[PDB]
């Protein structure tokens, strides 16, 4: 038989997690790609990351630890 | 395999402005393998960066490193998590003086609680934790490379990640009890996912219960690897179209509210069907204080039938039932909602997110291998409100 009964407890809030619960990173890896202005300009993905508002943007990934600011360069 | 390179204020710039016109807060990984002939962290390029950013008024979130417990295989180099915590308080200093005196700092960003990590985190937090604002590890349940559809689909996959997640608290309140605890780095594979799989409606099952168990066991916030990007388990692919992943993602963020509550089966089979309960998000327009929204995982191969409790077995309830558009089945990377195709209306637009009414009274339908969300409307549930 497939029929199930559930039990829920509902007497107080057992955890309050952040309102930003669900969140998303970006790949360091991605600022190397020589199109990294094209993607992050796209009107596309900004309104796909507004549906996921609030949230927060993780940059960062294995070339956190490779990556030098060089305030020079263009 | 890693080799240095540079980045540019353009690029900063084009990170804080997608951020910033899209409602996100920004959180940016700093350089710890920049390191004195001491074996100290070189603050000299992360204050530059500093300057820049408030120079140009940009509120961010810093961490700093990633996965250090990986720095000796990364880069030959094997700093302790001592020396990391000091280094943590270096950057803490910096950040008080900086024009943004109160902005957040948050790490290690420890990959998942092995003997040899879970040593790292606890040194680091004895020397560091006064300064960091949340704890962040990162997990992953496998290997990309060789991860099967059988592994995404196995509950006794999915219930690795809570003796991870009972580490990592063990860990925790054995040195800065109720310091915040955020997962920073998550995914099904790692190695950029499982080829046809880490971005398929398969891969959802692994999302879904990452979140409720999460949630259920007290981590605060989690960060979806990846939102874009070269890997597989991306949310959005190469030509900026949404993966099943994106559209789950989505409603969980319209539906599932902040007050984690609790559900099981009281027939305690419990491995292959898969319950979480929270408050209904009061941000959504078509509910009101005191609703329940409940999600359901159905790893069975048959369809489940879920009957409701009192006082709860009357009431109005709308369904939310994810299934994969065929003919891909569970490979598939396109989703139905309630039979109808999740996709964008146009470049501007999300579709609607359009609910099906159930008869009040009704059990609630779960077909085999399929993922649903129950708002449990008028439940009046006295702590949700
Ligand atoms: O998908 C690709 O484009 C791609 C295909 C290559 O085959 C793949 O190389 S691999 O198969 O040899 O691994 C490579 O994968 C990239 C990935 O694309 C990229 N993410 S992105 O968004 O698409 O740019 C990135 O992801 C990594 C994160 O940066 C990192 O924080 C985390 O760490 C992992 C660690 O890398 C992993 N080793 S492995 O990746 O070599 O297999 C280790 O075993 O687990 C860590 C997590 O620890 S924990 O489970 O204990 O918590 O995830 C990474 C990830 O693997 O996804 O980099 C990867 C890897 O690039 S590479 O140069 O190291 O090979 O590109
Ligand atoms: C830190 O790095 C910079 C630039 O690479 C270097 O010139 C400077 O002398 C270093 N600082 C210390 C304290 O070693
Ligand atoms: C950690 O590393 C530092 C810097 O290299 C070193 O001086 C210290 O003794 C180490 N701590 C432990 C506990 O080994
Ligand atoms: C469900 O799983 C079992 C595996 O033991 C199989 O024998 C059974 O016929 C499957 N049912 C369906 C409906 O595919
Ligand atoms: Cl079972």
């Amino acid at each position: 038989q497939d029929v199930v009964d559930l039990d829920f407890f509902t007497q107080e809030p057992l955890h309050l997690v952040s309102p930003s619960f669900l969140s998303v990173t970006i790949d360091a890896n991605l600022a190397t790609d020589p199109r990294f202005l094209i993607l992050l300009g796209s009107p596309k993905l900004r309104t796909l990351a507004r549906g996921l508002s609030p949230a927060y943007l993780r940059f960062g990934g294995t070339k956190t630890d490779f990556l030098i600011f060089d305030p020079k360069k263009e | 395999k890693f080799k240095n390179s540079t980045y540019s204020r353009s690029s900063v710039d084009v990170l804080y402005t997608f951020a910033n016109c899209s409602g996100l807060d920004l959180i940016f990984g700093l350089n710890a393998l920049l390191r004195t002939a001491d074996l100290q962290w070189n603050s000299s390029n992360a204050q530059l960066l500093l300057d820049y950013c408030s120079s140009k008024g940009y509120n961010i979130s810093w961490e700093l490193g990633n996965e250090p417990n990986s720095f000796l295989k990364k880069a030959d180099i094997f700093i302790n998590g001592s020396q990391l915590g000091e280094d943590f308080i270096q950057l803490h200093k910096l950040l008080r003086k900086s024009t943004f005196k109160n902005a957040k700092l948050y790490g290690p960003d420890v990959g998942q609680p092995r003997r040899k990590t879970a040593k790292m985190l606890k040194s680091f937090l004895k020397a560091g934790g006064e300064v960091i604002d949340s704890v962040t590890w990162h997990h992953y349940y496998l290997n990309g490379r060789t991860a099967t559809r059988e592994d995404f689909l196995n509950p006794d996959v999915l219930d690795i990640f809570i003796s991870s997640v009972q580490k990592v608290f063990q860990v925790v309140e054995s040195t800065r009890p109720g310091k915040k605890v955020w997962l920073g780095e998550t995914s099904s594979a790692y190695g950029g996912g499982a080829p046809l799989l880490s971005d398929t409606f398969a891969a959802g099952f692994m999302w879904l219960d990452k979140l409720g168990l999460s949630a259920r066991m007290g981590i605060e916030v989690v960060m979806r690897q990846v939102f874009f990007g070269a890997g597989n388990y991306h949310l959005v692919d190469e030509n900026f179209d949404p993966l099943p992943d994106y559209w789950l993602s989505l409603l969980f963020k319209k539906l599932v509210g902040t007050k984690v509550l609790m559900a099981s089966v009281q027939g305690s089979k419990r491995r292959k069907l898969r319950v979480y309960l929270h408050c209904t998000n009061t941000d959504n327009p078509r509910y009101k204080e005191g609703d329940l929204t409940l999600y359901a995982i159905n790893l069975h191969n048959v369809t489940k039938y879920l009957r409701l409790p009192y006082p709860f077995s009357n009431k109005q309830v709308d369904k939310y039932l994810l299934r994969p558009l065929g003919p891909h089945g569970l490979l598939s990377k396109s989703v139905q909602l309630n039979g109808l195709t999740l996709k964008m209306v146009d470049d501007q637009t999300l579709p609607p997110l359009m609910e099906k009414p159930l008869r009040p009274g009704s059990s609630l339908g779960l077909p085999a291998f399929s993922y649903s969300f129950f708002v449990i409307r008028n439940a009046k549930v006295a702590a949700c409100i």
